[PDB]
């Protein structure tokens, strides 16, 4: 039993409007440099589709995530330590630049410098950001399939259509689409960390954020294959890998991530989750992949249990973190209401970014149909998005938790309508799904009203603990180049000292 | 000629050896962000599988042969080591050269690789291909002295160089010229090592084979 | 030492965890500073996007390293009630990518000029020391004028300087005003709400010099003529937060998540409150993803579904089981009980005009405007003139309200709705029906062009001894819908399955939507409305409003909402969202933008008629008026080209003109002086005699076309401008891609009001000046490009229809390179103009025509019919049967001084708008202290207007929405008309004064104002029409109520007195070009729809790399799989779309969500990026507007008639475009025409 904390994220797909604002803000701040211009830490994909990189969910092709051996032990699908090492001179599964898209720019200056007497209006043609050469045509992009852009038979190759008779969905009347915004999961059992030969990737203890140490990374580029979500991008210029950093510079002071605060649909929730690090391997190696979801929930700890609180303190969790964990929207959606589900729990990484499945218009039927258990509002069985699809995406194929989430959402709706339109108290739908009137009211407070202070309950990472904030406050930022940052030993070849440190020791003790 | 012989085989070896070591240390302490393998695989996967493997498995064979070859009686008289070096090392060398040549054809003519490469990457790779070609070329010259007479000379030199014993150059009295070129170009590579992509070699991830899978860094 | 640290290998290993699966390390993490220092910044500045999207989102502009690096939404908007979600963070993807423009490769850094033009300018200045005369030497030379006009859009821009361009512009403006007239100079800038002062800058300069200010709301087809028709209001809608108060919403032709992104959460969140949502779109649009039901009617057939839905509602909630709420609602708030006169036909009657107090002997005791007061029957069978009709608005006070009272005895009455049960006899009335016409692409249902229905009537004794039959609008309405009321009406329905004049079965055939669906939603919608007393809402957008018959689509939706009493109730009503037309502090901004502080009036113009005329799109018209008439109208009373109707509209004072007269309006006074007549009389005499004519009559004579055009905050040539190819040919005089022949070439019939000439006048514009921060398509075709400041480099304000906050645009850093804010650009031009004009223009007298204005007493022009003075049907009475003829003094040398100061008219005359006026002296005194005053010169003592901030403060201090003091005086002014106190609506905020610097700190909610019909309150959300329904303030319509019946002559004869289904029109633009220039690949005709894109706001951002990267890398067109496969087109293949109007090139997006028959090129992707040469024109491929053409509609030209009177952006012809059809085909040769030898060839 070792309690650790992390700020998790829950995205309500039901409210996602597929706008991409989240993707742009991240890009502007973190990946506008040459080398990662093609990298989208946060990217939104329209489903059905194959995503970015193309078909990243196909683990038989890409080899991402963990596999549970016959003896019960965990191993990266990539291969064990020696197998992985044997592939280092040339990663055989590595995605190529074309699997993402060839980053491009346009010759705008031609619109400006076109010489007088041209025989046709000047125009700006595309140029490769990798070669600098003229591109005859743009044939791909990071969001190429946006809004069902492409033939159904092409989009339907979607790994999530497995085990589903998909013919019926190529019919205009049965058309359906949803949005899947995604970033790094900052998993509890990250495959990237396990697949990096130099050990440059790590999970920060105080807040669970997983980073690639830009000093230590050696560019072995094996981690990219290891991540089953393909959220690690190789910086072709620097020769090192980079990935979503969960905006730690902001999280550290209690601020939401950029993609969270900038989410126009108000669908992202940030809240603390306390977990037993000692139960990670045990949960990730459960026999049936359909149990990984529940096994992870079991690894989460109840922030209001004085047994948990007392242990948290003993294990070093700051008081303000424990308090935040007690008002965590993420805990309420994942543990209480059971509305949030993990993304592809079968990869066995124990993802920390969960999702609330979306509702959808009712399927096409012979007639305008009739009232169901929820009146004019839809019954979970009439939803047009095939539940088996959502289950392949969030619950290893098990439709039970997906239906429970969707049904409860509809339940809240039925209840709220009785109240606001009829003026009566009708708990029939709630009782049907096991929700109390209070839980439904609290679900409504968080999902519908969703005040800013309710969506984001981020505690400080407490950068003052176990460190020396005073000298840091005084000297951080003066980047003259003292050459002493980055190491604990004071000796240095350039015979210099840290600008943000005190080298004149007190002699008064 | 005696002047050049002393410069190149008595002095130069220590200049390149000092630059190699201090240059590596200094770039490690002040250039971590620049310390990478500089993979280009993603920009063009074509042929990289065969090429890189050939080149690396090959050059690593040579390196093992050269190591235990010149830096290390009854069960291993010099003549037997020569034969091993000629067949085992010659085979590795052919694999290395082919890979090296393919990697170079790629770096120079693969538009994406060429556009994003640095001068050093072309230089260093070129010098290795040439060094590997020279290497294989010494084979027919060692084939004239199957008794290990030449090898005994080269090994005498190498050993007196690494134990800081003066006069190392003497050990080379009359060796085939070809060997002289190989020794000089090979040492040069050590001189250019700390300023090239070759620093990745220092980072061969051996600790991985015995490391726990999940890493967590405490507050620091 | 990082090297030595390694040796601490062992010492850095802490505890393992998870039974050896994990290792805790105590190693250095300093490297993490790398990302921390990227996030760190210098400061944050508040600003917003000055683009037309309705977003009005406040952003945090980050400055780092002294440069703008990125932005994130502000979240400090004043929070809404606790039972409503808040607005933060708002924003969208386009807004998030704006930072890109500041230093990007397409940034305009210096003023630019076409080389050829620069070379002639400098050589002319070497021979002419005076710039006016240097310009003349160029412009008067046919060969010189041509060498630079045909250089337009063909490269050759060279770096110039502000000094040079400012002089050339001023010279050209002076010369043009002096020789042809001020109204030969014009400016085009849209939506002032997105950047008030930025729009005001050019508009102010133009207004002072007499130039024409072109409209935008109608031009862009955002104007829903149906609104001015039903409510006499340009547009007023509930705020987005109000959606949360609705329990039943239908998103009809509105892609909420894509076109109203920052407000979408209100839609997705209200669903959790129990609200049911329904999406109505032909394609599986993004909006469908968020609803409970998806209905997909055939595009353009929506009115049909509306009528059918209205049918059920009336049948079930008005007739069979009368809803008490709905009944009282239509009784007190619609013109249903009003009396309509029947006209004798042959065997049947036709609905005529509405009965007026004046028609009855007693005139019902109405001595004031009796010919403008409607009449109804009270429940005791007596006749009555109820309060509220447009007759009580002017010439009297106290009765212009909706208190159910007798306009004579002042006593309460109870209007009766239907004469059924009180009729003197059943008369048969003929109702027009068009549901059987149309093209092959839409289903039709044959019946009769005229449907006779049995209507209960009463014969009455008129005041002239004649006798006539009347009936209620109500009865006429139930008949038009096909409701059987017991008269055994053959043309009425016996069941919803009866294929007839408006049934669910009938609609199923036309729309393809199951009748049972139409019936289920119709019931639910009405049931909900009845239960909640009007909390049913319909969100509608350009999906419906951009069709030729948008009025039918709209009245269909409007009638549904009225029948359910949803308009005027929080959570209910008509939610029209298009362009950002709601500039809230209206009366504070108008005097600034048009210089009403110095001179009155200005020269406003409705842009659709303006471009239809000057870009000569009329010379190619295919649609005739006769084919739009009611089958019951005298077709001979309506002969002529559609433009002929416009010209007549102009001379009758219904619509504005530009240019106005065929003679320089600055020379009219000097001629009235030699004639011994005052200016006004001399012009009327000349008009009659024909010595002076309306310019519209001879647009190609050489003196009636515009010559100087300013374009800013707009991308007219490219994006916006319908009929792109026609503009290039007639306005610019450059190569064009028009494919079809004009009337003269097809031997068509010449108009009867406008001169005709076989060779149209080309290159009318002498100088095109564009202000922008990026080199847009319009800049590319201009003569002079002026580098303007981005939204992150200037101060200004922004408001929107979506929320009640007013926030600013702020300069995060001074404009980069040589850029200047729009305000500073026009001030400098005004300054150079004042110098350059010395000796050419002094204190001149200008004769200005002003059409009859809505919300002015003159709106009561022609009460019973239409009389054209030129046809001698009446005398020429300016302000009644013709436009007003105004006298305006202009002090050209003092333009700059006037521009930079608030004129005396605000003190001498006051301020006002929307029919009311008030004293604003106190505000001017306040302004003298905030802006300081002129120390000397012409404006000595007046407040200053030096900076954009001074201008902004002017707007805030003057507007009632931002100054509680003015708000009370404004509500007081209105109270005089209604006789009801309304000051109570702002007394509690009388001390409120919104300041520019305060909104930079935090956005501020505005104050309830009589300029709008909704309230800014803490307990009830803003809901359009709320005041009318709850304060009993009448809608500015003939009847004062919501007008279901349009009784204007033209409306009746064009078959639109009542709504009726009208199939999409045939633009006949495809059959004359298809196959004419084969390339080997198949061609096919498809409906060309242009909804607004996801990767830009119109064309803005289209060139933005982030948007281009998240989209498809450039211009693309969506096609259904079936249509693409039929044409041999694979996803992303180069295709060409074309018709008679021109051609465009782009790549294909093949998708299943697009229904066969339609194609979609999301609006505006313009002409500057990734476009290859066209195989149809051998020129650069065109844009989406290369295939469209302007086609006006007469019903939109009506003026001088109550709610149907003019107003800038209030009414006028609209640029509809969804009816268009095009030919699509896969391209063969892909030639870039750039000499790069990098062309391609597509197979098969
Ligand atoms: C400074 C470093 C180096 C030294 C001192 C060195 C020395 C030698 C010597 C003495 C021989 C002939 C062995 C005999 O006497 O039988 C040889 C052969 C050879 N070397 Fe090197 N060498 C060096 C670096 C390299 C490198 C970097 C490469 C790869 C490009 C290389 C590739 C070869 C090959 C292919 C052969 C011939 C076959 C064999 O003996 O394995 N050498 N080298
Ligand atoms: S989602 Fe993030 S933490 Fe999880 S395996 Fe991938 S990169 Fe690592
Ligand atoms: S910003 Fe929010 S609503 Fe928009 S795409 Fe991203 S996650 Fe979805
Ligand atoms: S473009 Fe409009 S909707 Fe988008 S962020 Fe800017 S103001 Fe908001
Ligand atoms: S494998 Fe490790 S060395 Fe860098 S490229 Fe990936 S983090
Ligand atoms: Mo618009």
């Amino acid at each position: 039993m070792k309690i650790r904390s992390q700020v998790g994220m829950v995205l309500n797909l039901d409210k996602c409007i597929g706008c991409h604002t989240c993707s742009v803000t991240c890009k502007n701040v973190w990946t506008s440099r040459e080398g990662v211009e093609y990298a989208w830490f946060n990217n939104v994909e329209t489903k059905p589709g194959q995503g970015f990189p193309t078909d990243w969910e196909n683990q038989e092709k890409y080899k991402g995530g963990w596999i549970r051996k016959i003896n019960g032990k965990l191993q990266p699908r990539m291969g064990n330590r020696a197998m992985l090492l044997g592939k280092i001179f040339a990663n055989p599964h590595l995605p190529g630049i074309d699997d993402y898209y060839e980053p491009f720019d346009f010759d705008y200056q031609n619109l400006h410098t076109a010489p007088e007497g041209s025989k046709s209006q000047p125009i700006a043609r595309p140029r490769s950001l990798i070669t600098g050469e003229r591109m005859a045509k743009i044939e791909k992009g990071p969001n190429w399939e946006d809004d069902l852009g492409g033939e159904f038979d092409k989009l339907a190759k979607d790994k999530n259509f497995d085990n589903i008779q998909k013919a019926m969905y190529s019919q205009f009347e049965n058309t359906f689409m949803m949005y899947l915004p995604r970033l790094c999961e900052h998993c509890l059992n990250p495959a990237c960390v396990a697949t990096c030969p130099s050990g440059a990737i790590y999970k920060r203890e105080e807040d669970g954020i997983v980073l690639i140490d830009q000093d230590k990374c050696r560019g072995w580029r094996m981690c990219i294959t290891g991540c089953p979500y393909k959220k690690i991008y190789f910086n072709w210029k620097s020769g090192k890998s980079e990935k979503c950093i969960f905006c730690y510079p902001r999280i550290e002071a209690g601020q939401p991530t950029v993609c969270s605060e900038t989410c126009v649909g108000r669908i992202r929730y940030l809240g603390v989750l306390l977990y037993d690090a000692d139960a990670i391997e045990r949960a990730a190696s459960t026999e049936n992949e359909k149990d990984l979801y529940q096994r992870q929930l079991d690894v989460f700890l109840d922030p209001n249990d004085p047994k948990v609180i007392e242990q948290a303190i003993k294990d070093g969790i700051p008081l303000s973190v424990i308090e935040a964990a007690q008002q965590s929207p993420v805990y309420k959606m994942a543990m209480e209401w059971k509305l949030a589900l993990p993304l592809h729990p079968e990869y066995r990484t124990l993802p920390m970014v969960w999702y609330v499945p979306p509702l959808s218009p009712i399927q096409s039927a012979a007639d305008a149909g009739e009232l169901g258990s929820n009146g004019i509002l839809p019954d979970v069985e009439s939803l047009r998005i095939p539940v088996q699809y959502l289950a392949n995406l969030l619950t290893a194929g098990d439709t039970k938790p997906v239906l429970r989430a969707l049904k409860r959402m509809l339940a809240m709706r039925h209840y709220k309508r009785a109240e606001t339109v009829d003026g009566k108290v009708d708990t029939r739908a709630l009782e049907e799904v096991g929700l109390t009137e209070a839980q439904a009211q609290e679900m409504y407070r968080y999902l519908a009203i969703a005040n800013y202070e309710d969506r984001f309950v981020v505690p400080s990472s407490h950068r003052e603990l176990a460190r020396e904030a005073f000298p840091e406050k005084n000297g951080c930022g003066f980047t003259f180049g003292d050459g002493c940052h980055g190491s604990d030993t004071k000796f240095n070849l350039f015979n210099s000292r840290r600008i943000d440190a005190i080298d004149v020791t007190s002699k008064t003790e | 000629m005696q002047f050049l012989n002393m410069f190149f085989f008595d002095i130069y070896p220590y200049i390149a050896g000092a630059v190699f070591l201090i240059g590596s240390w200094l770039r490690y302490d002040y250039g971590q962000y620049t310390w990478r393998a500089a993979s280009s695989q993603m920009l063009d996967r074509k042929g990289m599988n065969l090429a890189s493997n050939l080149f690396h498995i090959g050059i690593l064979g040579i390196f093992v042969g050269h190591f235990f070859g010149m830096l290390t009686e009854a069960w291993l008289p010099i003549e037997v080591k020569q034969k091993m070096a000629m067949f085992a090392g010659g085979a590795s060398g052919v694999l290395c050269l082919i890979g090296g040549v393919l990697l170079l054809k790629r770096r120079l003519f693969s538009p994406r690789v060429r556009a994003t490469t640095t001068g050093a990457d072309i230089l260093i790779l070129s010098l290795l291909v040439i060094q590997c070609a020279l290497g294989l070329l010494t084979i027919p010259f060692s084939a004239q002295h199957m008794d290990g007479s030449e090898m005994m000379k080269l090994v005498g030199w190498a050993q007196s160089v690494v134990t800081f014993h003066g006069g190392a150059s003497q050990h080379l009295d009359g060796v085939a010229f070809i060997f002289r070129l190989h020794l000089v170009l090979g040492m040069t590579l050590f001189l250019l090592f700390p300023f090239s992509r070759l620093i990745h070699i220092w980072s061969v991830p051996v600790e991985y084979l015995t490391r726990k899978y999940q890493l967590v860094r405490a507050r620091h | 030492s990082k090297f030595l640290d390694r040796f601490r290998y062992f010492k850095q290993k802490g505890e393992t965890f998870a039974d050896g699966h994990g290792q805790l390390l105590n190693t250095n993490r300093d490297w993490e500073d790398g990302y921390r220092q990227r996030w760190q910044h210098d400061k944050i500045v508040r600003s917003t996007c000055g683009v037309n999207c309705t977003g009005s989102c406040s952003w945090k502009i980050y400055v780092k390293n002294g440069l703008v690096t990125w932005e994130t939404q502000q979240t400090d908007y004043p929070r809404t009630r606790p039972d409503l979600p808040n607005h933060e963070p708002r924003g969208c993807p386009r807004g998030a990518s704006y930072s890109w423009y500041l230093y990007s490769a397409n940034r305009l850094k210096y003023p630019m000029m076409r080389k050829r033009l620069m070379k002639m300018w400098r050589e002319a200045k070497a021979l002419h020391s005076d710039p006016v005369e240097a310009w003349a030497s160029i412009i008067e030379d046919a060969d010189k004028a041509k060498s630079f006009k045909q250089a337009r859009g063909r490269g050759g821009f060279v770096r110039s300087s502000w000094q040079e361009v400012n002089e050339l512009i001023a010279a050209s403006n002076v010369y043009t005003i002096k020789n042809y007239g001020p109204d030969r100079v014009a400016g085009f800038s849209p939506i002032p709400a997105m950047s008030m002062v930025s729009y005001a800058s050019g508009a102010r300069y133009l207004s002072l010099i007499g130039g024409t200010c072109l409209s935008f709301y109608d031009w862009y087809c955002d104007l829903p003529p149906a609104s001015p028709q039903t409510w006499g209001e340009q547009t007023d809608v509930p705020e987005s937060a109000d959606w949360y108060n609705s329990s039943y919403i239908i998103a009809w032709g509105s892609n909420v998540p894509q076109t109203r992104t920052p407000d979408a959460h209100f839609f997705t969140e209200v669903r959790y409150k129990g609200t049911k949502t329904v999406a109505v779109t032909p394609d599986y649009a993004e909006i469908a993803k968020l609803c409970d039901l998806w209905l997909a009617p055939k595009q353009g057939t929506d009115a049909a579904m509306a009528l059918a839905m209205g049918h059920v509602m009336l049948r079930e909630f008005h007739l069979d089981n009368p809803s008490q709420y709905f009944t009282d609602y239509v009784r007190r708030y619609t013109d249903m009980p009003m009396l309509v006169m029947l006209e004798e036909r042959d065997g049947y009657y036709a609905a005529g005009r509405m009965l007026r107090a004046a028609d009855l002997v007693d005139a019902l005791g109405q001595e004031n405007n009796p010919e403008w007061k409607t009449v109804a029957f009270n429940t005791n069978g007596e006749m009555v003139a109820p309060n509220g009709s447009i007759g009580f608005r002017w010439g009297e006070k106290g009765k212009w309200n909706l208190e159910q009272r007798d306009g004579k005895t002042g006593e309460e009455t109870e209007l009766q709705l239907s004469l059924l049960g009180s009729q003197d006899e059943i008369a048969e009335v003929g109702f027009p029906y068009f549901g059987g016409d149309g093209t092959e692409h839409f289903n039709k249902v044959e019946l009769e062009n005229v449907l006779l229905h049995k209507l209960p009537v009463k014969r009455l004794q008129l005041a002239d001894g004649s006798t006539a039959l009347v009936t209620t609008v109500y009865d006429l309405t139930l008949a038009n819908y096909g409701l059987e009321r017991g008269l055994n009406d053959v043309n009425c329905a016996t069941s919803y399955d009866d294929v007839k004049a408006y049934t669910p079965a009938w609609a199923e055939q036309i729309t393809g939507v199951s009748r049972s669906q139409i019936i289920r939603i119709a019931r639910e919608f009405a049931d909900n409305a009845d239960k909640t007393h009007g909390r049913s809402m319909i969100i509608v957008g350009a999906g419906l409003n951009h069709w030729y018959h948008l009025d039918m689509n709209y009245r269909g939706l409007i009638n549904m909402l009225i029948f359910c009493g949803c308009v005027g109730q929080s959570g209910g009503g008509w939610a029209h969202y298009v362009g950002q037309e709601k500039l809230r502090p209206q009366t504070g901004w108008q005097p600034l933008a048009f210089a009403l502080d110095w001179q009155r009036p200005a020269r406003h113009m409705n842009s659709t008629s303006y471009f239809y005329n000057h870009s000569s799109q009329w010379r190619y018209e295919t649609v005739t008026a006769e084919e739009l008439l009611s089958p019951m109208a005298d077709k001979s009373r309506y002969t002529g080209h559609l433009i002929d109707f416009n010209v007549r509209a102009e001379r009758m004072g219904w619509l504005p003109s530009a240019p106005q007269l065929g003679t320089n309006p600055l020379t009219i006074a000097g001629e009235a002086e030699k004639a011994g007549m005052n200016p006004v009389d001399y012009t009327v005499k000349s008009l009659k005699e024909g010595s002076i004519r309306f310019a519209a009559e001879q647009p190609e004579n050489g003196k009636n076309h515009p010559r100087n055009l300013f374009i800013w905050r707009s991308n007219l040539l490219g994006s916006s401008g319908k009929g792109h190819e026609f503009m290039l040919k007639y306005l610019l005089g450059t190569e064009h891609g028009i494919q079809g022949k004009d009337l003269g070439q097809q031997g068509g019939v010449k108009p009867e009001e406008v001169d005709w000439q076989d060779n149209g006048l080309e290159g009318k514009l002498d100088l095109v000046v564009t202000l922008d921060f990026r080199l847009s398509s319009t800049c590319l075709y201009s003569d002079i490009i002026l580098p303007t400041a981005t939204w992150y480099e200037k101060d200004d304000m922004n408001t929107s229809d979506m929320h009640p906050f007013i926030h600013p645009l702020s300069a995060a850093v001074d404009p980069a390179w040589e850029a200047k804010s729009d305000w500073e650009i026009y001030k400098a031009i005004a300054k150079k103009f004042s110098e350059v004009c010395v000796g050419h223009l002094g204190k001149e007298t200008d004769i200005v025509t002003l059409p009859i204005q809505h919300d002015s007493a003159a709106e009561l022009a022609q009460p019973l019919d239409v009389k054209d003075w030129k046809k001698g049907e009446c005398d020429l009475i300016p302000g009644k049967t013709a436009p007003h003829i105004m006298v305006v003094e202009r002090d050209y040398p003092a333009t700059y001084e006037r521009f930079t100061s608030i004129g005396p008219l605000m003190e001498k005359i006051g301020n006002g708008g929307k029919g009311i006026a008030w004293n604003t002296q106190s505000e001017m005194d306040l302004l003298r202290k905030l802006n300081y005053t002129k120390a000397e010169g012409p404006a000595k003592g007046q407040p200053m207007l030096n900076t954009a901030i001074d201008a902004a403060e002017m707007i805030l201090t003057l507007a009632p929405e931002t100054n509680g003091q003015v708000a009370v005086k404004a509500w007081a002014a209105l109270s005089e008309f209604t006789g009801r106190d309304h000051t109570h609506l702002a007394l509690n905020k009388e001390d409120e004064k919104i300041r520019f610097r305060d909104i930079q700190a935090q956005p501020r909610k505005i104050i309830s104002s009589p300029t709008w019909s909704g309230l800014e309150d803490e307990h009830v959300s803003y809901n359009a029409g709320y005041t009318n329904v709850h304060e009993l303030i009448p809608w500015r319509t003939l009847s004062g109520r919501q007008q279901l019946y349009q009784d204007h002559q033209w409306m009746r004869d064009f078959g639109e007195s009542l709504l009726v289904y009208r199939p999409p029109i045939d633009t006949r633009s495809v059959k004359e070009v298809i196959g004419q220039k084969s390339n080997g690949n198949q061609e096919k005709a498809l409906n060309f729809l242009t909804p607004h894109q996801k990767w830009g706001i119109h064309s803005t951002y289209s060139d933005n790399l982030l948007m281009l990267t998240l989209g498809r890398g450039g211009p693309v067109v969506w096609l259904s799989e079936a249509d693409a496969k039929d044409l041999g087109i694979a996803d992303n293949d180069w295709i060409e779309v074309f018709n008679s109007n021109g051609a465009l090139t782009a790549r294909a997006v093949v998708s299943q969500r697009v229904p066969a028959g339609m194609t979609m090129m999301y609006h505006a992707q313009e002409r500057i990026v990734n476009l290859p040469g066209s195989e149809i024109t051998q020129q650069r491929g065109g844009i989406h507007n290369s295939v469209t053409r302007i086609t006006p509609k007469p019903t939109h030209m009506i003026g001088g008639y109550a709610h149907l009177a003019y107003g800038f952006n209030y009414y006028g012809t609209v640029g509809s475009n969804r009816d268009e059809f095009v030919v699509v085909r896969k391209m063969k040769n892909i030639d870039w025409l750039d000499g790069e030898g990098n062309d391609q060839v597509q197979e098969s």
